DNA sequence: CAAGTACTTACGCCTGGTCATT
RNA sequence: AAAGACCAGGC
């Protein structure tokens, strides 16, 4: 009834099921489905009603109705949107809002009218591809091929204005907790911190900080070893004592504060390390003087006691601590909430506590798509009820009457989504600098992979340029939810991260189920409850609120977690953690919790019986999902703070079983541990032999490499599509890769790789590649280029309009050929266009034409591929015109094993120059041995003899990474069985004497990618072009015909060589030359007619003591900028 | 995409080999037997039918621009 | 120039045969590994 | 040595010296109560720290997954085998790796240090 | 080569056009440098002034007027001003 | 004459796409 | 088309 000996069949089951109903994208569709369902609903309802003034009017938003999208033309008829079409017409994917609104008018005559606006478009949510509102919604394969949507697209992305857009998790520490740190240097020892929001209801947090205050003392009260607790409450200028916020709370008496603070009077220890905290607010004894004394520290003193007293309840009771409570009478919650961070905050002075770790993951929480469109719905929301307010008031002075319609600027909602998207920079737009960046990017479509690593992203919002090494390293507490390679290189390294595969954030649920069930499963709340029963009793938190004390703490973690595995009042992806050391217990229904699911351990063996495996093995005809495996209390989601309090077997048939014992008290057991690594780097074959190091520079080269990006790549006119032209799957595969979908959308190809110094041209990292391969379809891509012009109406009789520019109707001409333009103004395909050919027919009326036509980039030597008319938004013409390229790899080209090897193709030998084995098979790359042993990449040698046993036997090897059944000797002993040396060598013939090479070359079949990084997309060249129009030097840029820049770091080594005059023509010849004339007398230049050679100097009257210098036209602006300064920068040559 | 006539190590034609492989794996047999009964005797070879990925059908099931 | 067309004759490679080890110093190596394991585990019993 | 606190108002004592009777007397400063002591030790300042970490431990960390247990020390008070062990955990720990003890089973809670 | 009389602006040198350039828009608009919209800017608070000196003004509209002056001309030759509003194009932009 | 504060600086080069404003 | 910002990437 276990399974022992079939466990590897039985886990890639299991892992399959998950992957087959969860899928790769599903943290961004159910972040974005929570957003539409509940998150827009419950921010429109929780805004204040409108209330305006006389007669009174209440505007109150009731439900609201997310429609499908939809594109409204300039006839305004309703069209239904397909994503297609989006992406082609340069449209957003969005779909409109509309909301109910109630409107009471009150005349004072004792009957109020209420007039209902119905179904009121206010804006238009872009709408997430494939989300539960998407109309590719349950669509089969054939639905969306019918709709030319690639069935393997994951979705996940919006499309705004024919872009899409990703929008990537964003981190930020845990809210509702409470988190002891110690500064380096501050004025404050040990400062505990406390981040408070209302269930993300309103504002994004008010913090609170409860420090003390060093060791140095304030003259006369300190003298001890560092005390005297202070509080930093929000909106207060300065700290406060926090005693004071205590008495404030309306606990006068010590004894009261101390019980809410120290839970047990029998430790000593602490109330001497408190006492000095009393002795400083002994002074102030009664609750409206502590009240005065937090008020008068506040903002703007208030002139009145009165006003102070009210501005400091007002702050108490609303903005510090918030998430505890906001209505009157919570004061004592928020007294024990204070108590437990001043007590976490004295357990971390004497030492009884570690201060928490900075990085640790549980103490972070990911923003997806749905937290931040609510961030950024909320205030365009509060946005346009400000709006509609500020209307009814200007409309209502008059007293003629108000309508809804009007007053409700609809653009706010719509725009501001659409531009946050857009842009980047997420937040209002008079705002840019302010906000965040970063956040939703652009899909990256060069690659499957690339794709998928671009919608699985997370992104620490610490800045890039921070010189501190502990944010960027890889923390423990990343297993199994973040990949450990997968991160780029430079100086955005460890802060942009990529999901592991089995990692889930959860989404959100709201916790009142589990307070009812605390509730009535005994439990004493925090307000009945005398402060002497605290200190043997557990605290249960749920969502880091304080919601009580409990008594027998063991059999509520045993119910709790029998309710969440059988799914009934606790949702599956709820975390319950209890910390025995500390007599806590955290229940965390809170969004942005990062999550993997583990196989249970019950006694010493697994729940996850053989019944299980043998209904997923008969998935289909039998409706047994993963969640049907998940309700049957088989698996359950661990959370990074509950993984704290789990201990996890790696494997269940070398761990469970009894041996040496190690450990005999296992709670969860782990599913395979190859879903710790990443979407990228679960391709790489054999990454355990590899060095860490190329795993990642594997993980990061893989969104580079080249293959059909999406099936339907034929009717997207996206701009730089590789596609290749004849990918294969990888020989030595990894078994995740078959829910990656890399078997379906392969980048690269099997190369018979021998790693051998052939002829010197393969030296470093260079590779060189057979011409007679290359010559025969090897490596072969297409590059197709997609540009898109518009037809416009700018100025009343200024109008833009595709047609065929005549030699003489244009004023503006370009040197380029027009025959290839049709009537249109469009190039038909399948003409052969060439660098500087005229692609889209164009010019404008000038107030009599100019051409704004648009030209090929430089060497480029294409054929039309398919040129594409419509009307974009505002109805004009526009098109969108896709060049290809076949690139046929030559010798600048970039190539990449599976295992950091990376390379420049040196020379491209032919098939009979190529070294050849016995039988004729000449590699198709040799690579050099020299790359191997220094970087100690062995995942590429093994790949080659498992490349080599596989093509021979002809099955696809196994490459998982840990595995234990797979060895070098095995692989070795079945390559010996076909008839080739056990370690993959091989006896090569020289190519062009025939001899034998003397040493036995290492050849086997490894897959290669090629790589978007080609020569004809990097070689430029200048010689006398362009210049800027401010400082007159040679352009920035490839495409603008720009010059190399000699920076600082090359003048310093031409100093180095003494070498004056290269120097001076680097600086002054090569880029810009200026002549100026300065008068003698004064060093300001002076005005020079050099036709009429009339050189005068006003300001001396002089007119013949001139004298002409040649200096830099970047020195005579930075002397006229000075001189725009009031600085005088005068050039004397006397 | 399409099947890789002219298997790129040697030269041989594998691009008539990929319908038949296709029948002889769904009928009988294990895939080394199949590419043994269409000839490829060289690693290389075998590379090409073994490896490919017939991206083609999945182009073909969209419908074309014209009709 | 002359050592690489010396090079053509007589070749150069890397491979997995040279990254194995005969059984018996697979053995010494495992062994003193787990001498290593035997003295750190006699540390942390010393040092409790 | 900790803190005593007024009988009326239940604010903190602080000490005082009866001179008429020359006796050491903890006084309160928010009322006029006095009452006579006899710990006769106002403040203790032990820099030394040299606590013992019985009295911390707790005995529900005996029912804790995470820590490791030994069959080979048994409990002084019932005898059980079992025993789950984990180092000091807390301050004054990077001079001192001394392992502590609690018995297992429910309702013993016993904890030692060897 | 310096006097502290001269450090006080009273008078504004306007830089020439090369310094803040005039792009032609496809040969029907001009779009400015930063400069000359602050240039622009300070010519307008600088003609309010005036004016208001002329016709008498009311001793505060003056201390507002001179204060803008003052705030532009800083901000033309310095933007990193701390304490101070940043300067911004028509759009939310600080100057250069 | 100390204690307080603010200011300035933080690799080099190179490639592409996107967007708002002109 | 222009310089400004951002993003991703290469060494
Ligand atoms: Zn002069
Ligand atoms: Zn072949
Ligand atoms: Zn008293
Ligand atoms: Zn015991």
């Amino acid at each position: 009834e276990i399974t022992p000996d079939l466990w590897q069949e039985a886990c890639w089951i299991v892992i399959s099921s998950y992957f087959d109903e969860k899928g790769l994208v599903r943290q961004q569709l159910d972040s974005f489905d929570e957003f539409i369902q509940m998150s827009v609903q419950r921010i429109v309802e929780d805004a204040p009603p409108i209330d305006l003034q006389p007669p009174r009017y209440l505007l109150k938003f009731e439900q609201i109705y997310l429609s499908k999208p939809t594109h409204w033309e300039r006839d305004g008829a309703p069209s239904p949107m397909m994503p297609n079409e989006a992406r082609l017409r340069n449209l957003t994917y969005s779909a409109p809002l509309y909301v109910d609104i109630t409107k009471t008018v009150i005349k004072e005559g004792e009957e109020q009218l209420q007039t209902q606006h119905q179904k009121t478009f206010i804006g238009k949510i872009p709408i997430m591809l494939r989300s539960t509102y998407c109309l590719l919604n349950g669509l089969t394969d054939r639905d969306l091929c019918e709709l030319n949507e690639c069935p393997l697209d994951p979705g996940g992305y919006f499309i705004i204005n024919g872009s899409e857009k990703v929008l990537i998790a964003q981190e930020k520490m845990a809210t509702n907790t409470v988190y002891v740190f110690a500064k380096k240097d501050s004025k404050y020892a040990y400062t505990g911190e406390c981040r408070s929001c209302l269930e993300n209801s309103s504002r994004p947090t008010s913090t609170i900080w409860v420090s003390m205050l060093a060791r140095g003392g304030q003259g006369a009260k300190k003298s001890a070893i560092g005390q005297r607790i202070v509080a930093t409450l929000p909106y207060i200028k300065q700290e406060v004592p926090i005693i004071i916020v205590f008495r404030a709370l309306g606990f006068v008496s010590d004894r009261d504060i101390l019980e809410h603070i120290i839970y047990d009077f029998e430790d000593p220890e602490m109330m001497e390390m408190v006492k000095p905290s009393l002795d400083e607010a002994f002074v102030i004894q009664e609750q409206n003087v502590a009240l005065n004394f937090i008020g008068s520290r506040g903002a703007k003193p208030g002139v009145t006691k009165e006003k102070r007293i009210k501005y400091a309840k007002e702050v108490l009771q609303k903005e510090m601590l918030p998430h505890v409570g906001v209505s009157d009478f919570c004061e004592t919650k928020k007294a024990y909430f204070l108590g437990y961070m001043v007590h976490r905050l004295l357990l971390a002075a004497l030492g009884r506590r570690e201060l928490d770790d900075r990085d640790h993951y549980g103490n972070k929480r990911l923003d997806l798509a749905g937290p931040l469109l609510a961030f950024l719905f909320r205030g365009m929301f509060k946005n346009l009820l400000k709006e509609v307010r500020i209307y009814a008031q200007k409309f209502i002075d008059r007293g003629k009457d108000f309508n809804l319609e009007l007053a409700i600027k609809t653009r706010i909602i719509s725009d501001g989504l659409k531009y946050s998207l857009a842009t980047g920079n997420w937040g209002d737009q008079k705002k840019a600098h302010q906000a965040r960046a970063g956040v939703s990017q652009v899909l990256n479509r060069l690659t499957f992979a690339s794709t998928l690593s671009h919608l699985r992203r997370l992104n620490s919002p610490i800045g890039r340029d921070g010189k501190l090494a502990k944010p960027r390293q890889l923390h423990n507490t990343l297993w199994g939810m973040v990949c450990p390679a997968e991160t780029p290189e430079g100086h955005a390294v460890g802060l942009v991260k990529n999901l592991a595969l089995m990692a889930y954030i959860s989404v959100g649920s709201q916790p009142s189920p589990i307070l009812e069930f605390l509730e009535e499963w005994s439990m004493e709340n925090l307000e009945e409850i005398s402060p002497a029963a605290i200190a043997d009793a557990t605290k249960i938190f749920v969502n880091g609120c304080w919601v009580g004390i409990h008594k027998d703490p063991e059999q509520l973690m045993n119910t709790l977690r029998k309710l969440r595995r059988q799914m009934d009042i606790i949702v599956s992806e709820v975390s319950m953690i209890r910390d025995i050391r500390e007599r806590e217990i955290r229940i965390y229904t809170d969004a942005g919790r990062i999550c993997r699911p583990l196989l249970i351990v019950e006694k010493q063996k697994l729940l996850l019986k053989k019944r299980h495996i043998d209904q997923l093995k008969e998935r289909e005809y039998n409706n047994y999902s993963w969640q049907d495996l998940v309700a049957s209390g088989v698996v359950e989601y661990i959370d990074t703070l509950e993984e704290e309090t789990v201990m996890l077997a790696m494997t269940p048939d070398d761990l469970q079983e009894k041996e040496v014992a190690y450990c005999s008290t296992y709670t969860h057991c782990e599913i395979h541990p190859s879903m710790i690594l990443g979407v990228c780097a679960s391709i790489i074959p054999f990454p355990d032999h590899n060095q860490s190091p190329r795993n990642t520079y594997q993980s990061a080269m893989g969104k580079q490499a080249m293959g059909v990006y999406i099936t339907n790549f034929h009717v997207r006119m996206d701009t730089l599509a590789h596609v290749l032209y004849y990918p294969q799957k990888p020989l030595v595969t990894t078994r995740s890769m078959e829910y990656l979908r890399f078997r379906e959308l392969p980048a690269g190809i099997n190369s018979i790789v021998a790693i051998a110094s052939y002829t010197g041209y393969n030296q470093e990292d260079s590779v060189i590649m057979n011409r007679s391969a290359v010559d025969r379809g090897f490596f072969r891509s297409v590059f197709y280029r997609s540009y898109k012009e518009q037809e416009s109406k700018k100025g009343f009789d200024q109008e833009e309009v595709f047609e065929k520019p005549t030699r003489e109707t244009c004023q503006g001409m370009r040197h380029a050929i027009y025959d290839k333009l049709d009537d249109d103004g469009l190039i038909a395909p399948g003409v052969r266009v060439s660098g500087d050919d005229v692609i889209i027919g164009k010019t404008v009326t000038l107030p009599t034409k100019r051409d704004c036509s648009t030209f090929l980039r430089t060497s480029e030597t294409g054929i039309v591929d398919q040129v594409m008319v419509t009307l974009n938004q505002e109805g004009y013409k526009f098109c969108k015109i896709r060049v290809r390229s076949v690139r046929i790899p030559q010798i600048g080209d970039k190539f990449a094993s599976r295992h950091g090897q990376k390379g420049t193709c040196g020379i491209q030998y032919r098939q009979e120059d190529m070294p050849f084995t016995c039988e004729g098979i000449t590699p198709d790359i040799i690579i050099n041995p020299h790359a191997i042993p220094s970087r100690m990449t062995i995942g590429h040698l093994i790949e080659c003899l498992q490349g080599k046993v596989s093509a021979n036997k002809g099955e696809i090897g196994d490459a998982t990474p840990f595995n234990d059944a797979v060895n070098v000797q095995k692989i070795s002993n079945l390559l010996s069985d076909y008839g080739y040396h056990l370690r993959g060598n091989e006896v090569l013939y020289n190519g062009f004497t025939g001899r034998k090479i003397t040493s036995q070359i290492f050849i086997g079949p490894t897959y290669y990618q090629r790589l978007k990084h080609m020569v004809d997309d990097k070689i430029h060249s200048r010689a006398r072009g362009p210049i800027q129009i401010l400082n007159r030097q040679p352009m920035e840029g490839r495409s603008r015909d720009g010059g190399l820049r000699f920076g600082e770091m090359e003048r310093d080594c031409q100093i180095a060589h003494g070498a004056a005059q290269f120097l001076r023509e680097r600086l002054f010849e090569a880029s810009d030359p200026y002549q100026v004339h300065v008068c003698n007398l004064c060093g300001i230049m002076a005005i020079a007619n050099t036709r009429t050679h009339t050189y005068e100097c006003r300001g001396c009257r002089n007119k013949t003591q001139i004298s002409l210098v040649r200096m830099p036209y970047a020195c005579k602006l930075l002397f006229q900028e000075l001189m725009s300064m009031s600085i005088a920068p005068r050039m004397m040559s006397v | 995409m399409i099947i890789p006539v002219r298997c790129f190590t040697c030269g041989k034609i594998v691009g008539n080999k990929w319908e038949a492989y296709l029948g002889l794996l769904q009928a009988e047999y294990t895939e080394g037997d199949a590419l043994d009964a269409l000839g490829l005797k060289r690693y290389c070879c075998r590379r090409m039918l073994l490896a490919h990925v017939d991206l083609i059908e999945k182009l073909l099931n969209y419908a074309p621009l014209e009709k | 120039t002359v050592i690489n067309n010396w090079l053509l004759i007589e070749g150069h490679t890397i491979g997995i045969g040279d990254s194995i080890a005969d059984s018996k110093t697979y053995q010494d190596i495992q062994n003193t590994i787990k001498k290593a394991k035997q003295d750190v585990i006699e540390v942390i019993e010393k040092a409790h | 040595v900790g803190i005593r606190f007024c009988q009326e108002c239940n604010n903190m004592l602080y000490p005082k010296e009866d001179k008429e009777n020359r006796i050491l007397l903890y006084a309160c400063r928010n009322c006029d109560y006095q009452q006579e002591a006899d710990n006769s030790c106002i403040y203790v300042n032990k820099i030394t720290h040299e606590v013992d970490e019985l009295t911390q431990i707790i005995a529900d960390v005996s029912q804790d997954p995470t820590l490791p247990r030994t069959e080979d020390h048994p409990c002084q008070k019932c005898g059980h085998k079992e025993a789950v062990f984990f180092q000091s955990h807390s301050a004054r720990a990077e001079d001192a790796m001394r392992l502590y003890y609690v018995c297992t089973a429910p309702h013993c809670g016993h904890r030692w240090t060897e | 080569y310096a006097r502290p009389e001269w450090m006080i602006v009273t008078v504004l040198p306007v830089p020439p056009l090369s310094v803040r350039p005039a792009v032609v828009m496809q040969g029907s608009a001009r779009n400015q440098d930063d400069l000359t919209h602050k240039l622009a800017d300070i010519v307008k608070i600088n003609n309010q002034l005036r004016r208001n000196e002329q016709n008498g003004a009311a001793a505060h509209v003056i201390a507002e007027d001179v204060k803008l002056l003052q705030f532009h001309v800083a901000t033309m030759v310095d933007n990193e001003l701390p304490g101070l509003p940043r300067a911004m194009q028509k759009s939310g932009r600080p100057l250069k």
